[PDB]
């Protein structure tokens, strides 16, 4: 965790919201309380790897004067969550979960089949800078266990052909169908409602008097 | 009024409510092992080396953070807070680089004298330790920083006694290290403090690198002459040259405290 | 289908409802 | 850890009670400690009296002295604090 | 006992089937007694809790009715706050990933139900950064329910005022401890305080706060609609109401699924979900509440149900309720190994006991899945683990500390093997 | 081996001598390493204990085997850290086969 | 940060000569009273014994760190 | 022309010492003995230096060679070692 | 020593010496400490 300044990511690299994002940022901070408008770090520096996937220190530095925050704390949060970029980032970012309960139901082929299929090991990222290749912790969606985070969508319930699939069709156009690609709906029971088989209640149902 | 009564081993002390359980011994007599507590310093609870035991209570509680309560018994020397010291003194040592026969703070370490007091006699570390980059943090300290136990005295002094904002932490896990994300040198006044402050010898004097060792240096009291507060300080002598000016504690005018042009 | 900005405009959209501040 | 018998603890103990008691005038305490060694203190006056005792007493013969030693404690008022071992 | 019935269930939109939306929720008739409710006033809400006996539902399971009671004490001149964890990181939850994403307007007017319980100014959630598209859905309902006026000033025909806001995590399982989603929502590094300030006391900018787990302030709504007996009588004694239950890993049809709370654990996995994979004689061992709840293994599954109590008569925790099962066709040397990994990867290192200790650990755990480690090293991580287990300034050195217990204290004879495996090949 | 000297001036050595016969004063080399500007063994003061033997880290400093080196000169007794060097560059092949022998047991 | 050394009172005799050695550099030292500090419990033992042995005695009172109020909570407070 | 460049000036008396003797000195210096073995190129991003035999070396210590730029040097033997 | 050599580390001497105590090889103790306290020198040039 050290930033020795780089020609490429450096403050020579200037950062600065476009003027749309600046008022997103304004709505941020007025969530919070006023006088408090410190609080605001996460969301703004979120915002802007929005802008730029890298999140150079220039970057950093901008989210500190913009919030009139010392520097150093909005280099803590960024170091300290992993949302983060800290580097430059695939324009994909496919985050493959590997946590115990996605393992058990064969998470470990996901990524195999990933990393040939990607031609890169994980950790590294394509040629193209296409995609990037992460083993990411529990990203909830436990259920359909074996599951990935391409860029913000959760592909869920993948057996390793299906993001073989999925990965071509975003190796050739886009939105690629993001969601669990297969039978189940969200997180029912695969083979049929072992409950919530019948219609919903209705208002005031059993509503004790007042 | 406010005089709350809570024993300490069955001594039946009296303190003002809002008194930790740290602060209850010390007027006993009796001193909890402590890292990452210092009087003029935010209590933060990052160790944890000075868990203790109340009375009739499931768990141990964190002396230097626990507001004391009416009644309650510290059980300081339990076979409980032992064990509670015994087992964290075999974590801060697991990850720690043994150079004590480079560490400068070799007899002013208040983490070997813990250990040599309150810890075990042994290690069960048969795994690998870590290692943490260095810095250049300036020309008046140096950060041997994989020496640093992570207690955050440094990022507080740095922040609440001299105003400079700038060391923090950075990263979570194991690899969280102390140091300034951007190597931006710490310049201020005041600076030199943080060498007395860490109690380990991770950042330490960069002039008094290695010309001494604690025993050796004979230390006489005398006057700041350098500034005009007067500021109370120690001259460390060896053999009659100087090696090191250190402060002293004057409630008054230096609190534990020197600048960074009169040491 | 959302954008990046989905949670952030729609926020800005709710500034107005959102309640005066403390 | 050192093994202890309290078997020790305790003879020497009432011999120590024994001997205050037989020699009050003298004796200001009496203690035996955990590493079980009597060690009566006797104000400087019952210096003959309390030896002699012990050098001269069925119940209590001391005939050999193993040394007589002054630790200085400069504190205390009386610098001083000779001891005498017996054997 | 169990069986609970879809019509006495709570989220019916559950497993979608229903709008998320409003619409949808007006069917549900979601917000049909809100503003009676709040007219009653702070204390019958909290009332109705007691009366529930609702615990926890997140990680501990605290009384919810005592401890927001907590905040019940009159105002200091600071405004109070609610904050609504939806960090749902505890590996092996997806239970709350569904009212946020499936039902969002239940939480939000548990929000403002809530609210007035406490006399909360306003709430914020912080629904983890992960699932962006789960926030998407929330401030789309949010928006809705104030273009309606059920939340915001005016608040559903209420004087009372509450502002609901939606906060992102950025991928911290510690986010979730609650002195911790203070200080994220606070803009500081996401590190636990210590108790002794307790969260009411000091609050979020210093102004008494609460946080409940997203399933807690669901609930209290449909709780006060339905009261606290027909709650409370779902139950078993201090364990009561029907909580949902999330089955992931080894079973024919992983899902979550709401049931009577107290239900068996061999009938959690027979009657909803499906059959252990490979028939039930094929299960190692469960883990009854996610990764920090130490796993029970088969002789006692057959026997244990799913309550808090009789799970802490096992030794187990119900926590989150994320039943992960594992067939006999799994290396649990290596399988809690990762949870280990799991947790080095993530605590703040706040703490010493913690920081190092879940490190010594990992490394202790990964020579024993290769079995490189003598068989006297077992009972060492042993005593590693409890010094981890009450030394922590939070839980999560807690957590830590609980699987590696539990495979010592069932499985310490295969791990015994491994250590022999590796000694004979040499 | 290479030819650094292996006392890194922890002084230690110094702590522990009964006599106060060795004596330490160090400074950081330009290299930037630890080393000792000057290490005096007097061994007219020195009682050849052998607990600096002992407490050395590096064991840079080494009882050798020699018995036989009576002075004419009190001065010559004196030894500075250039003698002890040259000592140890003398006697070095046998100092490591002693070590060798008896490290096991230490 | 150790306060165990900071207990009992000790009277030290003023300071003198320490000159180079010119054979080996050594310090070297021709006052006696030099290296000798007594430790005595209390600050009225001390001054007697300067008293009777008729040394010069200047005593400094004892300077205890006054009582700091401190409280984990202060650190999230609303307004500092 | 010591180690430390103690050269007793021109004029100094403690050169009668030296006269009709000769003042001990070491050709061999560390500073350059060091510098000579290169630095170990490892493939780690941290190495230990045991001090070569063990016991028979000195305290273990672990470097970080993970500064790119500079290379890694022991505390105690002095070697350094680069990624 | 022929039958087992002894180690060479390019450092130990190959002429090892006797007693040079009354020839003038001898140790002569000198300090190796460098100067302590530099002075300040006069201005060379008369003011
Ligand atoms: C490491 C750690 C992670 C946690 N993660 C979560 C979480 O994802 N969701 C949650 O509701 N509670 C979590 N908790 C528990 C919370 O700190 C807190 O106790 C709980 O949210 C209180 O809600 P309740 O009153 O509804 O139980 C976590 C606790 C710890 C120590
Ligand atoms: S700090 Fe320096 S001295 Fe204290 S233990 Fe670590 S190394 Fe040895
Ligand atoms: S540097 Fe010294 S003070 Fe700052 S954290 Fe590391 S140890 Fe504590
Ligand atoms: S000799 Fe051994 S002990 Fe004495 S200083 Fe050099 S290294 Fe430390
Ligand atoms: S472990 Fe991969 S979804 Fe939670
Ligand atoms: S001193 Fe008690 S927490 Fe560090
Ligand atoms: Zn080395």
């Amino acid at each position: 965790f050290v930033h020795r300044d780089t020609p490429e990511n450096n403050p020579d690299t200037p950062f600065d919201f476009t003027p749309e994002n600046y008022k997103r940022i304004e709505a941020i901070v007025k969530n919070y309380p006023e006088g408090h408008q410190a609080a605001a770090v996460l969301p703004v520096l979120d915002l802007a790897q929005r802008q730029n996937g890298w999140l150079p220190i220039s970057a950093m530095n901008k989210v500190a004067e913009v919030l009139q925050v010392p520097p150093m704390r909005v280099y803590e949060v960024a170091t300290f969550y992993t949302m983060y970029n800290r580097k430059p980032v695939g324009k994909y970012h496919i985050q493959v979960c590997t946590t115990t309960p996605c393992m058990l139901r064969d998470s470990d082929s996901i990524l195999e089949t990933l990393q040939r299929k990607l031609g890169i090991k994980v950790g590294e990222t394509t040629p193209d800078k296409l995609f990037t290749l992460i083993e990411v912790e529990c990203l909830g969606a436990c259920v359909n266990a074996p599951m990935v985070q391409i860029n913000d969508n959760y592909y869920e319930d993948l057996t390793p052909k299906d993001i073989e699939e999925i990965i071509d069709e975003l190796k050739a156009g886009k939105v690629p169908k993001p969601g669990p690609r297969s039978g189940r709906f969200c997180c029912e029971p695969a083979g049929g409602l072992t409950s919530l088989t019948e219609p919903p209640k209705g208002p005031g149902f059993g509503v004790q008097a007042g | 009024s406010n005089l709350i009564e809570v024993f300490v081993d069955g001594q039946s002390v009296m303190v003002e409510p809002g008194t930790t359980v740290l602060q209850a011994c010390e007027k006993v007599g009796m001193q909890i092992p402590r890292f990452c507590y210092h009087e003029r310093l935010s209590v933060a609870g990052n160790c944890r080396m000075c868990l203790v035991e109340i009375e009739k209570a499931p768990k141990v509680v964190a002396a230097c953070a626990m507001p004391v309560m009416k009644g309650w018994n510290i059980l300081t020397n339990s076979e409980k807070s032992k064990k509670a010291r015994e087992g964290v003194m075999e974590f801060l040592l697991a990850n720690h680089p043994l150079d004590c026969p480079i560490c400068d703070q070799g007899g002013e370490c208040d983490l070997q004298d813990q250990s040599m007091m309150f810890g075990s006699d042994r290690s069960r570390f048969l795994e690998g330790k870590r290692a943490v980059e260095d810095k250049n943090i300036g020309p008046l300290v140096k950060t041997i920083m994989t020496r640093c136990i992570q207690c955050t005295r440094c990022i507080r002094f740095a922040s609440e006694i001299a105003g400079v904002d700038d060391l923090g932490t950075t990263g979570r896990g194991n690899d969280m290290q102390v140091g300034t994300y951007i190597e931006k040198m710490f310049m201020s006044e005041l600076s030199g403090n943080v060498i007395d402050i860490c109690p380990v010898g991770a950042l330490t004097s960069k002039p008094y690198a290695f010309t001494a060792r604690p025993w050796e240096t004979r230390k006489t009291e005398s006057i700041d002459v350098m500034d005009a507060v007067g500021s109370n300080i120690v001259v460390s002598t060896r053999t009659g040259e100087v090696m090191r000016i250190l402060p002293r504690m004057h409630e008054d005018i230096n609190e534990e405290w020197i600048s960074d042009k009169t040491r | 289908d959302y954008n990046t900005y989905t949670f952030l405009d729609l926020n800005l959209d709710l500034s107005k409802f959102r309640l005066p501040q403390p | 850890v050192r093994p202890r018998s309290d078997v020790t603890h305790k003879q020497l103990s009432a011999f120590g009670e024994y001997v205050a008691e037989i020699l009050p005038k003298y004796v200001q305490q009496v203690q035996v400690s955990c590493l079980d060694e009597l060690e009566i203190c006797i104000h400087p006056d019952g210096v003959i009296p309390t030896l002699t005792f012990l050098r001269d007493h069925t119940n209590a013969q001391f005939k050999s002295l193993a040394d007589l030693t002054a630790v200085d404690v400069p504190t205390r008022q009386n610098r001083f604090e000779i001891v005498y071992n017996l054997l | 006992f169990g069986s609970l019935k879809d019509e006495d269930r709570i989220f019916t939109n559950l497993y979608g089937r229903h709008d998320w939306r409003l619409k949808g929720a007006l069917r549900r008739g979601d917000w049909y007694k809100t503003k009676e409710i709040l007219l009653k006033g702070p204390d019958w809400i909290l009332g109705e809790m007691k009366t529930s006996g609702l615990r926890g539902r997140g990680g501990a399971g605290f009384p919810t009715g005592l401890k927001w009671s907590f905040m019940n004490k009159p105002s200091d001149g600071r405004p109070k706050y609610l904050v609504v964890n939806a960090d749902e990181g505890e590996p092996g939850t997806c239970k709350d990933r569904e009212i946020m994403r499936h039902d969002p307007h239940k939480l939000v007017e548990g929000c403002l139900v809530g609210g007035r319980a406490m006399g909360a100014r306003a709430a914020y959630i912080y629904i983890r950064g992960e699932f962006y598209n789960e926030a998407s859905n929330l401030q789309v309902a949010i928006r809705e329910a104030y273009e309606a006026g059920l939340i915001g000033k005016n608040a559903c025909g209420s004087d009372y005022d509450f502002d609901v806001f939606v906060v992102r995590g950025a991928g911290a399982y510690i986010c979730g401890e609650e002195t911790a989603l203070i200080e994220s929502i606070e803009g500081k590094q996401g590190k636990p305080r210590l108790k002794p300030p307790f969260p009411a006391d000091v609050g979020v900018f210093g102004c008494p706060t609460t946080v409940a787990n997203v399933e807690t302030v669901a609930v209290s709504p449909t709780i006060c609609r339905r009261g606290g007996t027909w709650f409370a009588g779902f139950g078993r004694e201090r364990n009561s109401g029907t909580k949902l239950f999330n089955i992931s890993g080894h079973v024919n049809h992983p899902c979550t699924v709401e049931e009577e709370m107290s239900v068996p654990l061999k009938e959690l996995i027979e009657k909803h979900a499906g059959g252990v994979t490979g028939g039930w004689d094929n299960l190692l061992a469960v883990i009854p509440g996610g990764s920090s709840t130490p796993l029970i293994p088969k002789s006692v599954c057959e026997t244990v149900l799913m309550d808090f109590d009789a799970l802490v008569q096992a030794q187990t925790g119900l926590g989150t309720a994320a039943v992960i099962v594992m067939d006999r066709s799994t290396d649990i040397v290596k399988a809690i190994a990762r949870l280990i990994e799991f947790y080095k990867h993530e605590s703040c290192g706040q703490c010493t006991p913690c920081r190092e200790g879940v490190d010594w650990m990992n490394k202790v755990m990964a020579r024993f899945v290769k079995g490189d480690a003598r068989p006297a090293e077992i009972d060492s991580l042993w005593e590693i683990s409890k010094q981890i287990e009450g030394h922590t300034i939070c839980a999560l050195g807690d957590g830590a500390a609980w699987p590696v217990q539990g495979l010592i204290r069932h499985f310490r004879p295969e791990l015994e093997d491994r250590m022999q495996r590796f000694a004979q090949q040499h | 081996p290479s030819g650094e000297e292996r006392c890194i001036a922890c002084k230690l050595c110094e702590a522990i001598c009964p006599a106060q016969a060795i004596t330490i004063e160090a400074e950081p080399r330009a290299d930037g390493s630890r080393r000792t500007t000057r290490y005096d063994i007097d061994m007219t003061k020195c009682i050849y204990c052998g607990f600096c033997q002992e407490a050395c880290p590096v064991d840079a400093i080494v009882e050798g085997p020699n018995f036989e080196f009576s002075t004419e000169t009190h001065e010559e007794l004196l030894y500075n850290k250039e003698k002890l060097l040259n000592n140890g560059d003398k006697w070095e092949a046998e100092i490591a086969a002693n070590i060798q022998a008896d490290y096991l047991y230490r | 940060s150790g306060v165990n050394n900071t207990k009992k009172w000790k009277m030290e005799f003023d300071t003198r000569e320490r000159w180079e050695n010119p054979l080996m550099g050594w310090a070297s030292t021709a006052d006696p009273l030099s290296n000798m500090v007594l430790t005595f419990s209390a600050k009225e033992d001390a001054i007697a014994f300067a008293e009777k042995n008729g040394w010069s005695y200047d005593v400094e009172e004892k300077k205890v760190p006054k009582p700091k109020s401190k409280s984990y909570g202060a650190n999230f407070s609303w307004n500092k | 022309i010591t180690h430390t460049g103690q050269v007793y000036d021109e004029k100094d008396y403690r050169r009668v010492r030296f006269v009709d003797r000769q003042k001990e000195v070491n050709e061999n210096f560390a500073i350059d003995l060091i510098a000579q073995q290169p630095v170990n190129e490892v493939e780690h991003r941290i190495i230990a230096c045991d001090g070569g035999g063990g016991a028979l070396g000195h305290p273990k210590v672990y470097i970080n060679l993970d500064k790119e730029t500079k290379t890694g040097t022991c505390g105690y033997c002095g070697l350094q070692f680069k990624q | 020593p022929t039958t087992n050599p002894p180690t060479a580390r390019k450092f130990i001497w190959t002429n090892h010496k006797f007693n040079v105590s009354a020839t003038p090889e001898q140790y002569v103790p000198y300090s190796t400490t460098r100067k302590k306290i530099h002075e300040w020198v006069p201005p060379s040039t008369p003011y």
